[PDB]
């Protein structure tokens, strides 16, 4: 009875379908169906055995021994080996490959040194001891390492093919092979992606869908129309997006799903571009936002105002609902503005250098940017000009620091607060892009990773978070929800609360 | 990860 094709929207072309380069929710939406790591995420939101059938940990918690599952194969039928993992991780750490997620592998001994030119890749402590054994040594006991091994930077890639064709990842075809529940059988760039069930997947009997058809419709009204005609089985997040004005009606008819997730919506400042190089200007722009108005009137998705970096759903950080400063604090915003102008020798806001606010082309981002533009004009007398870019282009714009203020969202990679902080540890961190670094911040993050006590560790990270908010390299705006509607016959979808979605075991009733 |  239940159909076996799932029709969904992913809005736009992914940034990369190389797991070692992907850094974004669009790419990740695809790669989380097509690749599998040493571990995978089960329905309870916890890591479990995936490509590794056994995971051993040394007594000190630093050395991991993965036994590769008997008979695991790539989609072309070749065995998945430990050398595929070694190759992939070293590939992501090789500075020549310019992964923005190389820092995700710094947990491994020798990784940072290799990535920053202070060491050989040969001395990164990931080793295929044999075809079925991967040995990994960490700098510190990392209790969430098996969450990291399910993260897409830690996916294997087919070493044989990647050596043959260094552009293997750029198109569907015989040189694009993967090891997950689904495999990618078509990719029309900027059009659509077709995934089909992967008959070489080890746990294929648990996979019920035969086809996932992913379209790329960046018009939220159209996505909802297609859903309402039954041409899509889902409308909304994580991979699609509902029109903000539909949310009242859908909430009222009882069809809307709304779930808080570990994510934050912020405007990044290029702290090396005037006038955003002045902390008082950054603070004026941040304190002058009315986040309650944005979430009530603009987004309408039950998001909560963010005056902090770490989402309050992170155990130990629930007081971030209140945050580090007052929402809509125009009085204090104006005080910061005056202080900044004085430091420049200026008297009025209109004499500041021109400011551009950038975002990725999107119905909702444009509305938020317009609302913020008005708040800046009205509360500070600051005029900004707006510009928008395609998502995959936009990521590179921010990474190259070709911006002044840039909208971004960050979703948790793993269930620990440091994931919201360590992207800003190093100036040249692949996902930083603010030009900011602070020596005490970095010291505190590094100390956090040697502390096993959860209280003392949470306090080190809260101190770090306070330093970050005091230097305001980004303007927090809101903490995310996922909002969607779906065919209620679609069961078995895994949505862990970090904002990802897995269709591995999904089915129509 | 960066959210679209």
């Amino acid at each position: 009875k239940g159909k076996t094709t799932l029709n969904i929207n992913i809005k736009t072309e992914p940034f990369s379908l190389h797991p070692g380069l992907a850094n974004d929710s669009v790419s990740g939406g695809v790669i989380r169906q097509t690749f599998e790591g040493l571990t995978r995420i089960n329905a309870d939101g916890e890591p479990e055995e995936g490509m590794a059938s056994k995971i051993e940990t040394s007594k000190d918690g630093k050395t991991y021994t993965f036994t590769i599952r008997d008979g695991v194969k790539w989609s072309n039928g070749d065995p998945v080996t430990a050398q595929d993992f070694e190759y992939a991780w070293k590939w992501a750490l090789d500075p020549n490959n310019e992964s923005q997620y190389a820092y995700q592998l710094y947990y491994i001994k020798g990784a940072e040194a290799a990535n920053t030119g202070k060491g050989s890749l040969d001395d990164v402590a990931v080793k295929a001891v044999n075809d079925k054994t991967l040995k990994v040594e960490l700098n510190n006991p990392t209790p969430y390492f098996t969450e990291l091994t399910a993260f897409y930077t830690y996916m294997p890639i087919n070493k044989k093919i990647a050596e043959k064709n260094k552009k293997w990842n750029t198109n569907a075809g015989d040189d694009y092979v993967s090891n997950g529940p689904f495999k990618m059988t078509a990719w029309k760039h900027s059009g659509s992606i077709t995934l089909e069930k992967n008959d070489q997947y080890w746990d294929k009997d648990k996979v019920k869908l035969k086809k996932i058809d992913m379209v790329m419709i960046n018009n939220n009204n159209t996505e909802l129309k297609k859903f309402q005609a039954g041409e899509l089985d889902w409308a909304g997040m994580p991979l699609g997006q509902l029109p903000t004005e539909s949310l009242p009606t859908l909430k009222k008819d009882g069809s809307l799903h709304v779930e808080p997730i570990a994510g934050v919506y912020w405007y990044k400042f290029n702290t090396e571009a005037k006038p955003l190089d002045n902390v008082n200007i950054r603070k004026a722009l941040t304190y002058s936002l009315d986040r309650q108005s944005i979430v009530k009137n603009v987004t309408q998705g039950e998001q909560i105002p963010a005056m902090a970096a770490v989402p309050p759903t992170m155990k130990g950080f629930e007081d971030n609902k209140e945050g580090y400063f007052k929402d809509n604090d125009v009085k204090t915003a104006k005080e910061y503005l005056e202080k900044g102008l004085k430091e420049m020798g200026l008297s009025k806001a209109s004499d500041l250098p021109k400011i551009k606010l950038s975002y990725n082309t999107d119905d909702a981002h444009a509305k938020i940017a317009q609302a913020v533009q008005e708040m800046w004009k009205k509360n500070l007398g600051v005029d900004v000009e707006l510009d928008n870019s395609e998502w995959n282009v936009y990521i590179d714009k921010l990474h190259s620091q070709d911006y002044q203020i840039g909208r971004m969202g960050w979703l948790g990679d793993f269930n620990d607060p440091i994931n919201f902080l360590e992207l800003f540890r190093d100036k040249n961190g692949g996902n930083n892009d603010t030009g900011w670094e602070n020596p005490e911040f970095k010291k505190l993050l590094n100390q956090s990773q040697t502390e096993t006590d959860k209280t003392k560790r949470a306090e080190l990270l809260k101190k770090a978070e306070g330093i970050f908010i005091d230097e305001m390299p980004v303007a927090p705006i809101y903490f995310y929800t996922d909002t969607w509607v779906q065919d209620e016959n679609l069961k078995g979808v895994i949505m862990p609360g970090t904002g990802e979605v897995y269709f591995r075991n999904a089915y129509f009733k | 990860s960066n959210s679209s």
